[PDB]
């Protein structure tokens, strides 16, 4: 289940991941809340987005 | 673009959004309010999620010392006249815990 | 769905809040925390307008005035436990200011 | 000229106009500031609304 990002972020702590609409996601952690723990397919770079900002693929 | 989700300030939340704005060259020096202060707070609200209601200071007068360790923004009296100063010790030393260790 | 644009807040404003949320009737004894009312104070922000620094209550203990004039709701106890109390009579006499001019 | 609701919105007082997403408006101000006072074509009524709500018709 990969996930597609509806808008673009800008992370800035360091945990967070940035990324531009479109960008496509797979999941690590969401249990731990509403921002969940994803890996960028596109770079292999891991770290927390708003999940409200990202959908189903 | 939808408000993020909300989440608790951290003390790496903290010390990231202190070195940002302290690069984005806003607070330094800048004379504090209720107002302009909420209005940090709201931008970061909106922005990363922190709800704003994290950045207390310590009672003074004198310099005020942030609650939330890691935040490296202390109030300097320059009701007293404040100044948002940096000081980056205060990712290293929990002053506020020290002189009002009863918040905690 | 934008976050409406900025409004001052106004006599005529606290008084039309305060019967639009009795309307909407939840506040009533709902018991206060400081989060339940800044979710309150955020929501109203975005809704309608009004920048989040309205709704300040004197100190304690026993019941807490609100500062606003217009406001009409009070903190009633039952550290000390409180709820959201609608009193009328607080849009024709500005208790806090009587009882704490310090805060203006 | 006329201007519709892209959203709802929902006054806390007779002042202002609630209304509804695609409600038609005929602006009977706008240099008071960002709040407007304009009147629903479809209702006949007149108050205040957020400009940022409603968009050209
Ligand atoms: C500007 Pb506030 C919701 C303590
Ligand atoms: C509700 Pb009176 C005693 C001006």
């Amino acid at each position: 289940a990969l996930f597609v990002a509806l808008y673009d972020y800008e992370a800035i702590t360091e945990d967070d991941l940035s990324f531009h609409k479109g960008e496509k996601f797979q999941i690590l952690n969401s249990s731990e809340g509403d921002w969940w723990e994803a890996r960028s397919l596109t770079t292999g770079e891991t770290g927390y987005i708003p999940s409200n900002y990202v959908a189903p693929v | 673009r939808p408000q993020v989700p909300l989440r608790p300030m951290t003390y790496k939340a903290a010390v990231d959004l202190s070195h940002f704005l302290k690069e984005k060259g806003g607070l330094e020096g800048l004379i504090h309010s209720q107002r302009r202060q909420d209005i940090l707070d709201l931008w970061i609200y909106h922005t990363q999620g922190y709800f704003p209601d994290w950045q207390n200071y310590t009672p003074g007068p004198g310099v005020r010392y942030p609650l939330t360790f890691g935040w490296c923004y202390k109030l300097v009296p320059v009701r007293e006249v404040l100044e948002w100063r940096f000081d980056s010790r205060l990712a290293f030393h929990h002053v506020a815990r020290e002189l009002h260790p009863e918040y905690f």
